[PDB]
């Protein structure tokens, strides 16, 4: 299949990361952002939309506490403050970049229903032909440092990725997004930077570094 | 267990 330009928007190691693909859709995606942001700066427009009896499934506005900007989340999980049981702690998957935070309702708001438009922008994809250097599965610290670097994550570093290969999402061991429960195969890519002067994409430059075993 | 996203700008 065709080769696509993306950005590389959060990563949990090399072959658990999301992408943005990068056209009309990223353009809509960042005014969205700043539309978000501005509109639920608004007490006011808050309160058009309070959060009441959250529930998991429910696509919702959440502040990222590293930018202070309003963005599209995916409750994944709700359970008792530990500290403070009349509260609750929510698990927070970020719908259009791929991290998850645990959060505060108290930063959640209902979603205005023409901010569900967009869809989804996170891609979960796996780094093709690829596994970690420790066999005893788990990656190295280093080597989800240097996938970070390569990929140079959230900095809005255009990457060319292409769809090589797909596997069966692993069995779930915590609550995961509904998106995550519908059978979808994980899309295996390729990577690499048209910037950077090497001529091995990202895959080929982590196994000849040291930080990836070939499959 | 290296599972989560992160994103940090």
């Amino acid at each position: 299949s065709k080769p696509m330009e993306v950005y590389v928007s959060a990563v949990a190691s090399p072959t658990k990361f999301w992408v943005q693909l990068i056209g009309p859709q990223s353009k809509k995606l960042a005014s969205m952002v700043q539309e978000m942001t501005s509109y639920y700066s608004s007490a006011e427009n808050r309160a058009k939309h309070v959060l009441t009896a959250p529930y998991v499934g429910q696509i919702v506005a959440a502040v990222f506490k590293f930018d202070e900007k309003w963005y599209r989340a995916e409750i994944v999980d709700i359970m008792p403050n530990q500290y403070n049981p009349k509260e609750q702690v929510i698990d927070l998957y970020f719908v259009d970049y791929g991290d998850s935070e645990y959060i505060s309702p108290a930063d959640i708001c209902e979603l205005r229903t023409d901010f569900l438009t967009l869809r989804f922008q996170a891609v979960e994809c796996f780094l093709a032909n690829v596994k970690s250097t420790i066999q005893t599965i788990t990656w190295p610290k280093s080597s989800i440092a240097k996938f970070e670097e390569l990929t140079e994550v959230a900095h809005w570093r255009k990457l060319i990725a292409r769809v090589v290969t797909y596997k069966e999402r692993p069995r779930a061991t915590t609550a995961v997004s509904a998106a995550a429960k519908e059978g979808t195969p994980l899309p295996g890519v390729e990577l690499f930077d048209p910037a950077d002067n090497s001529e091995l994409n990202i895959a080929d430059l982590m196994i000849t570094q040291g930080f990836a075993l070939p499959l | 267990d290296q599972g989560r996203g992160r994103r940090r700008p």
